[PDB]
């Protein structure tokens, strides 16, 4: 099944990696890679398809790779409206979309 | 005594091709100045 | 934009539909993913359905008790739950790739356009 | 164009007289023509639903053109005049157009079936036979008609003559 | 033992055009093009003409003297000499109106 | 016809829902289907210009088509129904033959894609493998999924397995 | 299409200024290009005829005064209908023509290449760029007849058997 | 429909020619056959001709002796003998395949419209 | 040359096979066989083309194959008016058609 | 046709402009060749432009020297010699292969029309 | 480089032959042979391209072909008409168009 980070925390103006892995296998450009946003009480946002496909109204700073065995999304120069659950959908085989658990960031930097 | 369908002042039209070269004028295949619309069913005949 | 419908109360053990409506993005040429979050928990998906209704794909852990249908007619695509059972609370979306008009629909289209949701 | 007809074999044959694509075998029996069916129909039929589709999408219309006009309506005999000569025009360029483009594929369908019946029979033959260069196939093993007969309806046995061909080779 | 594999040729002169290349023979053909006729006026639908033979339509349907020589037609056919018409001199008012009416009675 | 859909490859397969065209593979590590990403995106990307380019070349302006005419101008009324009439036919042959010979031109296209795939597998795998005939090859090597991703992508490297490839042909 | 251009030869070659297609020789008495003459020349004869067929395949203005509005609004139907069509008729028609006329030239490329494929048989080894290296020691001569049509097969067999 | 002409009696070395006319079945795209039964015996294929007129096929026993001809603006098919010997008393069939528009005449067509046949 | 049987005869209702064959080879499918009825007086009729063709106006009774080394034509549910000569018609190569002999069938069943 | 200009006395080490103009000939899909002619002395090719400009190949002794432009507007081609030397004393001529519509026009394409020629 | 003969001279009526050859090399049909002749104060008239075309307003004596490592000019009865300097054009590789030295023609009948 699809595997995230437990949690992870950047500080404004850095960059931030979130990894997806698989619990027994390799993440390929083949598993067509989605990247997802979900802040509270909203509908979740595609942020990355295909691990470099970016629709039209998202910023040049997320973007998409394949990093040795695992699908890699960069954020670079976080702001603070990037506070959210971040969500992983890797296509395994015969028409099997599976999401990861979730990743929720925390950009540092309050009071 | 012909009864037949598509008269041409020239004369009457029996085919059911779709182009006709006889007269513009007709009561029918569309006229054409084609000389020759032969459509190749076969094979280029090489001997 | 995506609309959906349906939802509220149900036992368990009953059976519960859900509609979702679509508006200027060619849903004739588009494949529709229903997926559902629970409160507390992360999205899953659940299902999908072809452009034409020929193509239905389960989940292992829905399969057998939900049944997806699509109407291109009224653009409406409808997914159907019996033998409800009590892990089934969650917030149910339709999700597809909305395009003007797709030349090539597949099963790995990605999920732009997400409906507001429904609650079950 | 894919190469067969007027490339690796040279000419057509005057002896097969039964059929568009076929085989000629040269065997201890005989000498012979065969003409493959399948290809052939498949042909026929595609080639007859060709024609059929040219000839019944041309047809619509009752139609009288034949309007009389006197001398204070010139204009409207000169436009009537336009009309028919604009309409003129546009079909006989369709027409032409057509059966030149029509022609064009027809003689390529005729080059891809030679191509890929040679081919098929390629494929299936494998390292049992040689080929020649001329557009045909030396077998390293004497097969007698119901070899000929497999080979050309298309289930053709390789392991039950290998053996026997590895050592001509 | 050998097998090979040909085409068709045969006696035939049969000439067609292509975009690339111009008179190639070919093995068949059909023509789409139909330059023949019987070279006769005969019925359309079964119902026989109305031949106005040294009459026109103003003569015909004014009762011209020469005329005398009629219930349904399928087409209205002249003649290069039809010239008995109106014979008293006058202008026929909307004669070509009149000709488009006649053209099609049952 | 180029002879692959329906011809040396008997059928399509259900079970690759992510693609047109793409290989599937069968080692020790698993079985499994994947699609060709390049052939696949530049055949969406050529058809999606055809469908632009059929529909962003019938653009018209505003007419008013129906014309009223009373009953001293029949010939008139007459000659725009022949010209309405000759228009919507004219319009309508049109149509039916660009549908008509488009589909034909996509599907060998279709063909042709699948066709220079497997040709391009069978060039860079050389004699490292064995061709079975339905469109699929067996290696004479053992190679993992860093094997079948180099000759999915382009990159395989056969100086590395000719050696052990040699011994076991 | 047939996979030969932009395919197995990854591109032209810019030292090649007498024809289409052609060949690239290097041997012991130097390197050079040649154009193939008879499949240029045919390409170029078919193009011609190409282009002559859709040349040779292809007064107005009336006024009308403020009562005849509607027989204005005919004329002008018809002279836009016609201008629609016609625009229409030749945009179509060069879209298609182009597409021939590309995979006409793809064709003529992977024809010759199987030619030479088909004449040299296993006196040669394929590089798979689009070349093929002589298992034989064969000179201008044997690359004039193998460019000709003439290439002589059991005269260099027992030589290259040895080397392969 | 074929009508057959000509016919009757001949001398022991003299000629005579035979025609048939065909309606409505595409003469100038079809292959026709000259067939003849003599009386006590069976049917005997004689002589073929192509639809453009081209190829002319002839049987061994009558090679040499017979020729067939073809004019498709007439609609007419002929065979002539000439050398006629005793043997050749026979009923003498004109065949062909009748179809609307061919788009392949072979030699091999199947011989469905039969002529009513003359006597020689 | 073309054999066929001298004579066979059939009861109503039954089924009756006629052998079409070479004097020296084997019938086949390219041989393109042909099964042709006369009654007395009346031109010849085609049954069968090409060995499974039947020309529409035909009983499905009629049918054709190829058996071992001949050609057969199996007629089942025979009637009173299916005695005839039947005549076989078989192609050998470079244009020759030959005919056979003629099997008359007689059907038994008459005073 | 083709009609050149230019031409005259030039010191050692100065520039002048050629110019060549065409018409009926399609000059837009013809290769333009500039040769030069010694007094006494045989032809000598100098350099030759493509149609559309982007090709242009010169010879080894006037490389560098030498520059080949057109204008297909104008229907034109221009030399324009810059370094003039003693030896470049010569007629210089313009030739091009004069067809209708030249479908392909390649490098090796013959030398028909030829120009009058200028002095240097 | 390109190499001509020298001079050469013929006789009213008869045939002669001009041959025109590389410095080091052999000349084939793929080096384009062109032949080219001038009589003085006039802009040169192309004769043969390709070693075998004729412009139209050449005459049939005019004909070239390939002999050996040379290409060959032939002009069959020559006339008064035909005394002018004789040019060879032959193209090696990478676009170089070469003339050859020229060979004066010299009719031979003058008092």
């Amino acid at each position: 099944t699809v595997i995230q980070e437990p949690a992870m925390s950047v500080s404004p103006g850095g960059t931030v990696t979130l990894t997806c892995a698989f619990s027994s296998g390799s993440v390929t450009t083949s598993n067509y890679p989605s990247w997802f946003q979900q802040t509270p009480g909203q509908p979740p946002r595609l942020l990355i398809y295909k691990t470099n496909g970016r629709p039209t109204g998202v910023p040049s700073r997320v973007s998409g790779a394949i990093s040795g065995n695992k699908a890699a999304l960069t954020i670079t120069g976080a702001q603070a409206e990037d506070e959210a659950d971040y969500f992983c959908a890797l296509y395994k085989s015969i028409a099997n979309i599976r999401f990861g658990a979730g990743t929720p960031l925390t950009v540092l930097g309050q009071p | 005594d012909c009864n037949t369908t598509c008269q041409t002042p020239e004369g009457a039209i029996n085919t059911s091709l779709p182009f006709q070269n006889v007269h513009p004028i007709t009561i029918c295949p569309k006229y054409v100045k084609s000389t020759k619309l032969r459509l190749a069913t076969g094979l280029r005949n090489v001997p | 934009k995506l609309v959906e419908s349906g939802g509220g109360l149900v036992q368990p053990g009953g059976s519960l539909r859900l509609s979702c409506v679509g508006s200027g993005f060619g849903f004739s040429y588009t494949y529709i993913n229903w997926v559902r979050q629970a409160p507390g928990k992360g999205l899953e998906w659940l299902a999908a359905i072809s452009s034409s209704g020929g193509d239905t794909y389960y989940a292992v852990s829905v399969k057998g008790r939900f049944t997806v249908s699509r109407d291109n007619s009224q653009n409406t695509a409808y997914l159907q739950m019996n033998s409800l059972r009590t892990e089934d609370t969650a917030r149910y979306y339709c999700a597809t790739h909305a395009v003007r008009l797709a030349v090539a629909s597949f099963f790995v289209d990605p999920m732009d356009l997400w409906g507001p949701g429904v609650e079950v | 164009l894919f190469g067969a007809i007027a490339g690796f074999i040279e000419g057509g044959w005057t002896g097969m007289v039964d059929g568009w694509y076929g085989y000629h075998h040269q065997n201890e029996q005989g000498s012979g023509y065969a003409a493959d069916l399948k290809s052939t129909q498949n042909a026929i039929d595609k080639i007859t639903n060709k024609v059929n589709s040219v000839i019944e999408k041309m047809n619509t219309q009752f139609t009288a053109v034949g309007k009389e006009f006197n001398h204070l309506e010139k204009r409207i005999e000169n436009l009537n005049k336009k009309v028919d000569d604009g309409f003129l025009d546009i079909w006989t360029y369709n027409a032409e157009l057509l059966v030149l483009l029509e022609n064009e594929r027809t003689l390529d369908y005729h080059d891809s079936n030679v191509k890929n019946l040679y081919e098929k029979v390629r494929n299936q033959l494998k390292n049992n036979a040689k080929e020649i260069g001329n557009g045909c196939f030396e077998f390293y093993h004497k097969c007698d008609n119901t070899c000929m007969e497999s080979v050309k309806n298309g289930t053709y046995d390789y392991p039950k003559y290998s053996e026997e061909a590895k050592l001509n080779r | 033992d050998t097998l090979c594999i040909g085409y068709h040729a045969n006696n035939s002169t049969d000439t067609v055009d292509t975009v690339l290349e111009k008179n190639v023979t070919v093995t068949h053909s059909v023509n789409l093009l139909e330059d023949k006729h019987n070279g006769k006026l005969c019925k359309l639908r079964g119902v026989a003409p109305l031949h106005l033979g040294k009459c026109n339509i103003a003569g015909w349907i004014l009762g011209n003297p020469e005329c005398e020589s009629a219930r349904s037609w399928s087409y209205i056919v002249e003649t290069s000499n039809s010239d008995n018409g109106t014979c008293y001199p006058g202008d026929f008012i909307n004669y070509e109106e009149l000709r488009e009416q006649l053209s099609s009675v049952s």
